[PDB]
């Protein structure tokens, strides 16, 4: 299948406190490793002010919110049991959506094809204190969004410190393996070495 | 066989003339749980709608809007749909399903039209040219008419310019028409634009208001959210039938499945990318997809000089639906006795009509396949073929049989060695003496060169084969006289 | 795409009954609204009766209510208009009209109608 | 199953009768090849039940009646080692005229002839000779005197039994000796898959489905 | 239109000479076989069976 | 027009690979004849004449 | 190296695939051919001096 993916043995960034504004570049592979739940959500948009439409995803205690409006993203967006100073702007809303959401590892892929915003999600247990472990995992689409706005940058959000890993996607060629039950068990990149060629 | 083989005399053998198909019957259609219920009940059953200074451009999204209940609402006065018919409104939809609401006065509803201005189209609400969507007027006499006149919907008859189509007209400040300015207290040229609809019970049916909702359909680069509902049949099983599920369709047989889908799929494929299983979106049950069966007809004859009876083989088809695999009701009664009868048989190759199975074993004469052959013994029989005579001649470690008598016999052996040479000229075969066609054909390059050089090669190589097979002698030899 | 040929006109005395028929040829399935028009001598062409092919709902004018009726016959693609209890204020040119754009009451002359050729109805 | 495509196929002449006469020619060649190779013997010979071959061993290759296939266990492992066909788009597999059990019965008949009767059945009747006489006759073809076999019969029988037993060992530990049958299966399987995969080519049209061509275009202009 | 009908008869002529050449290969092999039959049955003794 | 160009050069390459493979079949049959002729006439003494 | 031709060539699918294995089959069959003609002796024998 000819589709955009993460190239194998590519470099991802790793942060820790720390939440910069990073560009999008046609698709972001997002990873996060936690013991306590620190990472809540992100702010999406183009210019993140009161001129261009900006999307917001915030997870809290029982539910989640997914909402795109005309916002005012703060200079230092952050969220004893409660803190909320991420925005003060409720004008020109368009869409709203409600769903239900070191020991835990969450791997996310965000993309935008033909105005459709697809979310990939899989929870796996990991137990070490240095980096992401090895192995293979097959990553499941859950919700496709009919937003259709344009986006070049993004920014995560945090509340104890937690570490997350951010990678970018490239249009590559991959060969997939399917089992009897139709899940992905292994995959090889068609640009790594001549053995995989 | 007489029409296909180009003869009236057909020699004994096996022949294939046509095929057979089984057809879809019911043409079943399925859609999911539509069932989302947009809040249009509050903009169809409320006692106070929006104003014409405050007709909200509300985004109703991520649900479905039924319009079949609108046709049987039994209250509509001026149901109008521009662009698309209201008969085919429910099945097909477009994006940008923005909605509007006002209780407009019923005297000039007909002035709301593309290419027609007025005072309602000039100061209240204007429709663009080539509207896609509907504007829906109805009698609403029994509710928006209180005692002394329903003065709840103020309106505008005075504004500076013409309306842009689909324009938010909200204002409190007054119309300017003269040169002397107003001083706050209303004067002779102040011209307060917000006067009143008088909606009294003594008004006529044209003077009583017509309640309008607007189902505007635009086209931007955004996906659609709200459409009309979809009607769906039930599904039939174990039968060749056309199906149309939620986006995917085909003709085939739906049977029960045995594999386990994961809870997110709705269909499945296989090796070399063809669909083989489906999950219905209203039961969440995995159903296997089997294609409709087919096969070619094979006809068995012992020779037109010998018998007039025939035997008919339907290949790799279950031998129960073979009268309804064919259109036996549409053909002759002559074809009907070769669709049903006592002389029925199922082989490994398929269903055989016109012969009876024989337990005895004979030499094969007519090749059908998978071990079964047929012959004629005056009726057509069917039999598994016999390899020949068995032989268990006595093995002995000290006995040899030696022949003492001899036979002299010869055996013919026939091999073809040559061909009658044939060459073609390319150019006037292809064109037939046309100047511009020959100017086209040399302009296809040099295909005539490979064509004539290869078709010379068959003749010269055949000449070499004849030269090899019949010249291995130095001289001409002769026999004594 | 819609062609209308009607008949059923003629002469009758007061207290009689006639039966107008308007036949449709062409795009039958796009026809969703069948209206009957009437133009008196010296008066504007107005509305009398109405029929929806989808719903079967009838809209009747106030001067013909209780006496005039319309019925649909989809086997012959013809609409029927039955005029009982005739009075000499009904002597007019009667028109049948078809709509592929929806149903609208009262009938308006400025709308897009596929028109008929006209049959004279005379009563005295 | 398009009506208008078959209506426009009638103005492409008689291509289909040449295609059908080409493809049934393949079937009559395959039946003629199997009939030429394995139907060479007039009668069907049988092995005796009491197998007294003078110490020689043919137990690996005589057919096994304990199996319900009635098949010798060396070519059962030849059947086991070869592993790979579907029915769509008008493609089908018509079955062979000779089933595999008649093939195995023919190989048993040739084996019974070439052990019990020598080569006399290939030119005439089954003349009954024993097997040390047969090996002594075949030694005289290649310049070997009869006496050296009859002084060394047990050693020839033991070395032949050990060499026959290594044939199962040489095939059982080699995965590429059967490539000359596997490559034909791989070639016609990939050729059939290539004929499947070229049903998803637009060939110059908008979409590869005929129904999207028919729905979204005018039918004198969907002709091109 | 002329291009349609000309490439139709060229494709017809190519599949015809395709059939001619593939039967030419078979009849060449058969004729070389029959020349071997004449040389090994006419010009001398064949010890080879059938 | 580029499609007309495509069909012309693709059909020329098709009849090229057809002629190439059928001449490879002829050289294959001649090579089987050469293999049996060398492995009979060279590695031993035949009795077959011509 | 013209892109819209290849956009028409891939729209003509994969004729390139069986012409390429047909041409590669000539090469591997000709190596099997020269192996089957010339390489039959298990060892190499040399002339006496
Ligand atoms: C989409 O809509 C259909 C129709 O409303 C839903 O089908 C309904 O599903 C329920 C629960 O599976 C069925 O209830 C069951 O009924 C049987 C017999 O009455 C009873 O023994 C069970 O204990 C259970 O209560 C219901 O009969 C069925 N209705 C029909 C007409 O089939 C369907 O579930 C909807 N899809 C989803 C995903 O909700
Ligand atoms: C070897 O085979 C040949 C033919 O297969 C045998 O020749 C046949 O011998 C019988 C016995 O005499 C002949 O039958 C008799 O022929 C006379 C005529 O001379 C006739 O008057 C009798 O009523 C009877 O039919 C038979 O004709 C003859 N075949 C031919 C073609 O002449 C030969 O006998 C065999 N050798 C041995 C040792 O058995
Ligand atoms: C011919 O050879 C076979 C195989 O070597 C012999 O079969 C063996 O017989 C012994 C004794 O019955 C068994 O223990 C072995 O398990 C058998 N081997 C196999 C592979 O089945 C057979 O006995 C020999 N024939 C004669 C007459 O001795
Ligand atoms: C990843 O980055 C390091 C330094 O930042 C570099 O040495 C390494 O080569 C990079 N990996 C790849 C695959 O280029
Ligand atoms: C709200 O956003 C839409 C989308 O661009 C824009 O057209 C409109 O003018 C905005 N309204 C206000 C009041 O900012
Ligand atoms: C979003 O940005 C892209 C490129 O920056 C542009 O092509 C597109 O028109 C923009 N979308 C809107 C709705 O302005
Ligand atoms: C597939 O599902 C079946 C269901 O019981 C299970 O037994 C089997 O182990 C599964 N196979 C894999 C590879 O997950
Ligand atoms: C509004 O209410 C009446 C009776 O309360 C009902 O008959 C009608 O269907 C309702 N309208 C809609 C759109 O459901
Ligand atoms: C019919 O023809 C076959 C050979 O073609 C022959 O064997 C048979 O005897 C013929 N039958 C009659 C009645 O002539
Ligand atoms: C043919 O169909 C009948 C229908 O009941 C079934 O019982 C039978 O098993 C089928 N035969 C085969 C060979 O599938
Ligand atoms: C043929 O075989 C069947 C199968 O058992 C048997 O019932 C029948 O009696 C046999 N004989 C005849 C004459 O049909």
């Amino acid at each position: 299948t000819q589709d955009l993916f993460l190239p194998f043995f590519s470099n991802v960034t790793w942060f820790h406190f720390d939440n910069p504004v990073l560009p999008f570049n046609d698709g972001v592979y997002f990873a996060s490793t936690e013991k306590s739940n620190i990472i809540r959500g992100w702010i999406f948009g183009t210019t993140l002010d009161s001129k261009t439409q900006s999307l917001l995803i915030v997870n809290n205690a029982t539910n989640v919110v997914i909402k795109v409006c005309e916002f005012q993203f703060c200079n230092d967006p952050f969220l004893m049991e409660s803190e909320f100073r991420v925005y003060s702007s409720a004008n020109n809303c368009t869409f709203e959506y409600v769903s239900q959401p070191f020991k835990n590892l969450r791997e996310f892929v965000f993309k935008n094809i033909d105005g459709y915003f697809k979310i990939y999600s899989k929870h796996t247990p990991i137990n070490l204190v240095r980096d992401l472990p090895q192995g293979f995992s097959a990553l499941e689409p859950l919700v496709d969004l009919p937003i259709g706005i344009n986006i070049t940058r993004f920014q995560t959000l945090l509340a104890g410190a937690a570490a997350y890993y951010v990678g970018y996607l490239q249009p590559r060629t991959f060969l997939l393996k399917y089992n009897e039950n139709g899940t992905i068990t292994d995959a090889v990149d068609c640009a790594l070495d001549p053995l995989s060629e | 066989t007489k029409c296909t083989l180009k003869s009236f005399t057909v020699e004994k053998g096996i022949y294939q003339t046509s095929n057979f198909r089984v057809q879809p019957t019911e043409s079943i259609v399925r859609f999911p749980n539509i069932t989302n219920l947009c809040p249009f009940g509050e903009v169809f059953n409320a006692t106070r709608f929006a104003s014409v200074y405050a007709w909200n451009r509300k985004r109703i999204s991520n649900c479905v809007a039924d319009y079949s209940v609108l046709y049987n609402s039994a209250s509509f006065s001026t149901f109008k749909c521009y662009g698309v018919s209201p008969t085919k409104l429910n099945d097909l939809c477009f994006t940008n399903v923005y909605a509007d609401s006002f209780v407009i006065r019923g005297d000039e509803v007909r002035q709301i039209a593309p290419g027609q201005t007025g005072k309602i189209a000039d100061y209240n609400y204007k429709l663009p040219d080539d509207f896609t969507g509907c504007v829906i007027a109805w009698n609403s006499n029994n509710l928006d008419s209180k005692v002394g006149g329903n003065y709840n919907y103020l309106y505008r008859l005075f504004r500076k310019s013409n309306l842009k189509p689909f324009e938010r007209d909200i204002s409190t400040e007054i119309y300017q028409a003269g040169s002397t300015p107003c001083n706050g207290v209303e004067g002779f040229n102040c011209y307060f634009p917000l006067q009143s609809y008088g909606f009294q019970p003594t008004n006529g049916v044209g003077y009583q208001p017509y309640r309008v909702v607007v189902l505007s359909f635009e086209l931007l680069h955004a996906p659609a959210t709200v459409c009309g509902p979809k009607k769906s049949t039930n599904l039939v099983k174990n039968k060749c039938v056309n199906f149309n599920f939620n986006g995917l369709t085909g003709t085939g047989v739906l049977t029960e499945s045995n594999k386990k889908f994961l809870p997110f799929q709705q269909f499945g494929r296989d090796i070399a990318d063809t669909t083989d299983a489906v999950r219905d979106p209203q039961t969440l049950e995995i159903l296997d997809i089997t294609p409709c069966s087919f096969g070619g007809v094979s006809v068995i004859t012992p020779g037109t000089n010998t018998s007039n009876q025939v035997a008919v083989l339907y290949q790799d088809v279950n031998c129960t639906e073979v009268p309804v695999a064919i259109h036996a009701d549409q053909l002759t009664p002559t074809w009907r006795v070769y669709s049903t009868g006592s002389n029925v048989f199922q082989t490994r190759a398929g269903c055989l009509i016109g012969a009876e199975h024989v337990n005895n074993s004979y030499e094969c004469d007519i090749p059908i396949g998978a071990g079964i052959c047929a012959s004629y013994q005056t009726s057509i029989i069917a039999y598994t073929m016999s390899l020949g005579a068995e032989n268990s001649v006595a093995y002995s470690n000290n006995s040899i049989a030696i022949p003492t008598n001899f036979t002299i016999s010869v055996t013919t052996e026939i091999l073809p060695v040559s061909m009658t040479k044939t060459s073609v000229d390319c150019t006037m075969y292809i064109c037939g003496d046309s100047t511009e066609c020959s100017n086209l054909l040399l302009q296809y390059g040099s295909f005539c060169t490979q064509l004539n050089r290869a078709l010379t090669g068959i003749a010269v190589e055949q000449d070499k084969n004849t030269q090899e097979v019949f010249a291995q002698v130095k001289q001409i030899y002769k026999t004594p006289p | 795409q819609v062609q209308l040929v009607e008949s059923g006109g003629g002469s009758v005395q007061a207290g009689g009954s006639l039966r107008l028929s308007c036949a449709a040829s062409g795009s039958i399935s796009s026809i969703t609204y069948l209206g009957w028009f009437r133009q008196a001598p010296g008066k504007e062409r107005e509305g009398v009766a109405a029929l929806i092919t989808v719903n079967g709902h009838t809209y009747y004018a106030d001067s013909v209510k209780g006496r005039f009726t319309v019925s649909l016959d989809n086997a012959k693609n013809t609409v029927y208009l039955q005029m009982n209890s005739l009075k000499p204020e009904d002597t007019a040119l009667y028109y049948c009209a078809a709509a592929a754009w929806g149903y609208a009451w009262p009938l308006h002359q400025d709308d897009y109608w596929y028109w008929g050729q006209g049959t004279q109805v005379t009563v005295s | 199953d398009s009506t208008e495509c078959s209506n426009l196929l009638l103005q492409y002449g008689s291509f289909c009768t040449q295609l059908n006469r080409a493809l049934t020619g393949i079937a009559v060649e395959q039946d003629k090849n199997t009939q030429e190779v394995f139907a060479q013997v007039k009668q069907i010979y049988k092995t005796p039940p009491i197998k007294d071959f003078g110490g020689f061993n043919f137990s690996q290759i005589l057919p096994d009646p304990s199996k319900p296939s009635k098949r010798s266990p060396i070519e059962d492992l030849l059947f086991n080692k070869v592993t790979l066909a579907q029915k769509f788009n008008g493609l089908t597999v018509l079955p062979p005229l000779l089933t595999d059990e008649m093939i195995a019965q023919y190989t048993s008949a040739l084996l019974a002839g070439t052990i019990t009767s020598g080569w006399t059945f290939g030119a005439g009747p089954a003349l009954q000779i024993p097997f040390p006489m047969q090996m002594a006759y075949r030694f005289n073809g290649i310049g070997v005197t009869q006496n050296v076999l009859y002084e060394n019969q047990k050693l020839i029988a033991n070395q032949f039994n050990s060499a026959i037993g290594k044939i199962q060992d040489s095939l059982s530990s080699t995965p590429s000796a059967l490539g000359k049958l596997q490559d034909v299966v791989n070639q016609n399987a990939q050729a059939l898959n290539t004929l499947v995969k070229q049903l998803s080519s637009n060939f110059g049209a908008i979409s590869s489905v005929l129904n999207d061509i028919l729905s979204r275009l005018d039918p004198p202009e969907a002709e091109v | 239109q002329i291009d349609r009908l000309i490439t139709g008869r060229l494709q017809s002529l190519q599949t015809y000479v395709t059939q001619q050449l593939i039967r030419a290969a078979e009849i060449r092999a058969s004729a070389n076989l029959a020349a071997t039959k004449m040389s090994e049955c006419v010009l001398g003794q064949s010890k080879r069976v059938d």
